[PDB]
RNA sequence: AUGAGGUGGCAAGAAAUGGGCUACAUUUUCUACCCCAGAAACGAUAGCCCUUAUGAAUAAGGGUCGAAGGUGGAUUUAGC
């Protein structure tokens, strides 16, 4: 029954100077769990759909690094123990994306990260020519 | 010729104010300050009072330990320096009537003021 | 015969939990990592510092909540904010529980200059996976 | 309260190297330069020779942090192989799997 | 101003109350600024006192007290090159390097060969 | 002595505001979660561990928060704040016509207390010389000056900037470098006239 | 060729590096003042946080009487036993 | 003090043995390419001298030296 009457809305000001135009937001998520990456990219694409922007998906290959250690302590050269660090990549590209849309979307996603993930942004913005040339 | 959307400026807290106003208060749930499990769940006003007072007492104990041993937390490991996290300094300096008088209003007590008037 | 993060088979009077029952070659196959950070991934750094700090965290919290815990912890570091999750027993008072919670949280925050939070789950008696 | 006196010495060497890292590089460049006077090279050589001990970053060792084991330590993790295996078995760290490939 | 600050802290102490939402806890963390600044520019703070790219790279004005041909000019040109190539150190570090070299060869002015 | 109240499972109704009871990221809290979801290696003639003592559900990342309903709510809420892209910009060729000078930076974000990392400084930029130079002598001069920064198959000149730690320093130094390079390709010398 | 030599000179003047020719023992200066020394690199400056701070904090907190240090209880119990038995 | 601190050298081989590398050849050696060719009728990762790499103070490269070596003592190792 408790439904508030007046929902407090933030203050917003449209500054006189123009917003920047991002050509392509290409985000690259490195993770350890393919299922976590799938959930994260599904979340991202659903948010992009609900915000009304273009999308595309593709999965770069898995990268692994392994190195060998001595299994025992004092004297055992034949018997070793091995390990491996697996990183899994996922790419998401968004084209024709306004500056403020980039701001809101990146705020949302950056607050909605999971823990065991790294996120690499590549931002491509076009601009006109200088004046000195 | 060309149309460009105008830039806007937001407060760092305004976005989260929007996110909070988006969601209503939790229904059939104790305050967020209290834990979630049922055993720790404060199930009465007096015990809840005592509980968050014990928490505040732990906060005061933290203040006491930090202002008693500042050198331990002196390291500014965090990249953004924050005086809220820096240890606290109510230490009178060497005898200096002018700087001592300037430090009077910084120390916030009365014995220093008596000694300075003296 | 290798001895590594495993329990010796007894006559069947040793309650054992999931993580300490299962072997260290079942980590990615039938277990999860206690901590979650990106220093292990490529491109990041400070991984040694992450390991040292989380080891010290686990030790300090184990010894400032002694006798109540019955399993390893869960660390969840999403960017800046740090999150801790513990399982404990319900023999001592919620007064002491909340007091030590606030104490440890404040100390961790003041030490690491980082926003820290920690949660605890009560159990009457530690869950047992098997009798080995 | 470091682990032992050898760790103490290593940390002292690290402190000295850090606090003399600027002048050491400066005069090392002034020495290894070739077009400048050989007499200048020799003066800088004897200056480096008169510099104090434990000031070079060559005498330090990438030793372990826990057990102070110099050998069998990874530069990335900085931990000895034994403590590394211990933590990897106990699952303390994150995102490491046994290479059963 | 002082009594205004006392009254302001009184009004604050009257204001603040126990929160109800993790969003409110995040609002508090961002009020004190411990929570990171999204978008992460990795440079919110550490502005180098508004230094300039040309102030970093072009050391021509810092190099005035020697001619254009000598071996000291050669060495100092290579020094400025390496310094401009290095982003890790700022204009202050570069000028202290330069002035230390100045002192060095000005005390070793005995040769000029 | 003390006894804990029963969980919120039977207390919570089937009609319930899950985005409200889980606004932000939080642990699993099986006492509050009514779902009997279990996860764990079952024993022969056995089953996985119950949700209560299943600390592996906590070990794994958590997504009970941010349900599809919550995502719909927050996206249709922030729809008011998001802006619109110019409809005139409808293709790559038209966008590069409107704004030829492409420039892009990048940086990681990682878990931890610190946030700075030198890779934040690097940036690169690109521009096609087919439409910008408007002359031939300066074009030949510039393509002779630049060694590998060009590529004629796709016909774009690309240049990087990392000499400065600050992103804006890299930016404005690249801009000034391009300006001075154009102004110096404009003119020529006698040894350049003699070839 | 002289043309390519002067092209390289102009490119060096534009992009920062030295226009005049120079040997490898001199480019040593350039690359040294470009790359910081290991002695000052963070990898050497920070090898681990100080056991000084750690152990001093934990000892003071034991004296406060909150951290039940099992290893220290063992050590000082056997110390008591040894000093009792001579 | 059997603890701690700072200078130095110590870490060589009349000799036996072990694991690996090189070649003892023409399936070899050199030349451009990695496979349609042309020449030779081999072998130094040891020694002497020098350069360069970093360091405050071993490694790669260049000239010379151009041998032992002529395909293995019972026996023995690894491989579906
Ligand atoms: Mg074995
Ligand atoms: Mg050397």
């Amino acid at each position: 029954v408790d439904v508030p009457k007046d929902l407090t809305k933030p203050v917003v000001t449209i500054s006189d100077e123009p917003d920047i135009l991002y050509k392509r937001l290409s985000v690259l998520v490195k993770g350890h769990d393919k299922a976590v990456l799938d959930s994260y990219e599904y979340f991202a694409v659903l948010a992009a759909k609900e915000l009304g922007i273009s999308i595309k998906v593709h999965e770069p290959p898995r990268k692994i690094e392994r190195f060998t250690l001595l299994q025992s302590v004092h004297i055992y050269k034949k018997h070793r123990v091995q390990y491996e660090m697996r990183t899994l990549y996922r790419c998401l590209e968004l084209e024709h994306l306004t500056g403020s849309t980039a701001d809101v979307y990146l705020e949302y996603i950056q607050r909605n990260l999971p823990e065991g993930v790294a996120m690499e942004v590549t931002k491509t913005q076009l601009e006109q020519l200088p004046e000195h040339i | 010729e060309v149309v460009i959307p105008k830039k806007k400026t937001w407060d760092k807290v305004a976005v989260l104010q929007a996110l909070a106003s988006t969601v209503n208060r939790d229904t059939t749930a104790v305050p967020y300050v209290f834990q979630d499990d049922p055993y720790l769940m404060p199930a009465s006003s007096l015990e809840s009072r005592s509980f968050l007072l014990a928490k505040k007492s732990g906060e005061n104990v933290a203040k006491f330990i930090i202002n008693s041993y500042p050198k331990y937390f002196q390291k500014d490991i965090a990249e953004p320096h924050i005086p809220c996290l820096m240890p606290e300094y109510f230490e009178p300096q060497i005898k200096d009537i002018s700087e001592a008088a300037l430090k009077e209003r910084i120390e916030l007590r009365k014995v220093k003021a008596s000694v300075d008037m003296f | 015969k290798n001895r590594a993060a495993r329990v010796r088979v007894s006559k069947g009077d040793k309650p054992v939990t999931y993580e300490e029952a299962h072997a260290p070659h079942y980590i990615a196959h039938r277990k999860g990592w206690l901590s979650l950070h990106t220093g292990n991934l490529d491109g990041e750094d400070h991984a040694a510092e992450r390991t040292v700090e989380d080891v010290f965290l686990r030790k300090f919290m184990w010894g400032t909540f002694p006798g109540c815990l019955a399993d390893q912890l869960v660390l969840k570091r999403r960017g800046n904010q740090l999150e801790i999750c513990a399982v404990v027993l319900r023999q001592l008072s919620p007064h002491k529980y909340y007091f030590l919670v606030g104490y440890s949280e404040t100390l961790l925050s003041y030490f690491y200059k980082c926003p820290v939070r920690l949660h605890l789950q009560t159990v009457p008696s530690k869950v047992v996976y098997k009798y080995l | 309260h470091y682990v032992d006196w050898r760790m103490w010495r290593d940390v002292k060497r690290r402190k000295m190297a850090y606090e003399y890292a600027d002048e050491r590089l400066r005069i090392n460049s002034l020495r290894k330069n070739t077009i400048l006077p050989k007499i200048l090279q020799d003066v800088a050589d004897e200056e480096i020779a008169a510099l104090p001990r434990d000031s070079c970053p060559v005498r330090i060792r990438n030793r372990c942090v826990m057990t102070s084991r110099p050998r069998g330590v990874k530069r990335r993790w900085r931990l000895s192989r034994i403590v590394f295996r211990h933590l990897a078995d106990h699952g303390q760290l994150s995102g490491i799997q046994r290479a059963t490939w | 101003s002082l009594w205004d600050v006392e009254f302001a802290k009184q009004l604050a102490t009257v204001n603040e109350q126990p929160l109800q939402n993790g969003f409110e806890e995040l609002i508090q963390w961002t009020k004190e600024g411990k929570l990171w600044e999204f978008p992460i520019n990795n440079e919110a703070g550490f502005d180098d006192d508004g230094s300039e790219f040309h102030e970093h790279i072009f050391l021509e004005k810092h190099l005035e007290s020697f001619p254009k041909q000598g071996p000291i000019r050669h060495f100092m040109e290579l020094v400025t090159c390496g310094l401009s190539k290095n982003p890790y150190l700022s204009v202050k570090q570069k000028v202290e390097h330069i002035e230390w070299f100045r002192n060095y060869f000005n005390e070793k002015k005995d040769i000029l060969k | 002595r003390r006894k804990a109240l029963p969980p919120r499972t039977e207390k919570m109704a089937v009609d319930q505001d899950w985005p409200s009871v889980y606004p932000v990221a939080a642990p699993f809290k099986p006492s509050a979660v009514p779902l009997p979801v279990r996860m764990g290696y079952p024993v022969k003639k056995g089953v996985p561990m119950a949700k209560e003592g299943n600390l592996e559900l906590l070990k794994i990342p958590n997504f009970l928060h941010l349900t599809p309903v919550a995502i719909k709510k927050h996206c249709e809420a922030l729809k008011d704040f998001c802006t619109e892209w110019p409809a005139a910009l409808d293709s790559d060729e038209k966008c590069e016509k409107h704004f030829p000078i492409e420039i892009d930076s990048t940086d990681y974000v990682s878990s931890g207390p610190s946030v700075r990392n030198p890779r934040a400084r690097v940036v690169v930029l690109r521009v096609k010389l087919s439409s910008l130079n408007l002359d031939d002598h300066a074009k030949k001069k510039l393509i002779k000056l630049v060694g590998e920064r060009y590529c004629k198959t796709t016909d774009v000149l690309t240049i990087k900037t990392d000499r400065c730690p600050l992103r804006r320093q890299n930016y404005d130094y690249a801009v000034y470098l391009l300006t001075v390079l154009y102004h110096e390709s404009w003119n020529t010398e006698e040894w350049e006239k003699s070839k | 060729s002289e043309y390519a030599f002067r092209m390289s000179r102009l490119s060096a003047r534009l992009f920062g590096e030295v226009t005049r020719p120079t040997n490898s023992k001199s480019m040593k200066v350039v690359k040294l003042f470009s790359e910081l020394p290991l002695a000052k690199k963070k990898e050497t400056y920070d090898w681990y946080p100080n056991h000084h701070t750690y152990a001093e904090l934990m000892q003071t907190l034991r004296f406060l009487g909150l951290y039940r240090d099992e290893h220290q209880d063992f050590m000082d119990e056997q110390k008591r036993l040894k000093k009792l038995r001579g």
